[PDB]
C-alpha cells in the first residue's frame, strides 16, 4: 500500500491496532517506546 | 474420512503458495477483475509501454 518511513518491521503477529494496508497494521510498543508495524 | 462424504473440492489445497481450493479457484478466475492501482502502478505509467 506504498511504504513506510519511521516505523519498524517485527517478525510477530498482534491485533490490529492502526490498518494501513494489504494485511500490514502498526502500533505504539515497548519491546523505549516505539512505533513497530507487523502483519 | 468424513462417513463417505469428500470434500477435496473444497478443502484448500496447499501445493499452491496461496491456501486456495478448487472451487475457490474456478470463482476467483470466473470474474475478470478490472486490475486496479490496489498494488502500486507509478512504474508502470512511467515506463511508456
Ligand atoms: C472425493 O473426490 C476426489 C476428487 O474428486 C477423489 O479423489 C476422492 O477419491 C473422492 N472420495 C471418495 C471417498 O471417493
Amino acid at each position: 500500500a506504498g511504504c513506510l518511513i519511521g516505523a519498524e518491521y517485527v517478525n510477530n503477529s498482534y491485533e490490529c491496532d492502526i490498518p494501513i494496508g494489504a494485511g500490514i497494521c502498526a502500533s505504539y510498543q515497548t519491546q523505549s517506546q516505539s512505533i513497530i508495524a507487523y502483519t | 474420512y468424513f462417513g463417505g462424504f469428500n470434500f477435496s473440492q473444497i478443502l484448500p489445497d496447499p501445493s499452491k503458495p496461496s491456501k486456495r481450493s478448487f472451487i475457490e479457484d474456478l470463482l476467483f478466475n470466473k470474474v475478470t477483475l478490472a486490475d486496479a492501482g490496489f498494488i502500486k502502478q507509478y512504474g508502470d505509467c512511467l515506463g511508456d509501454i
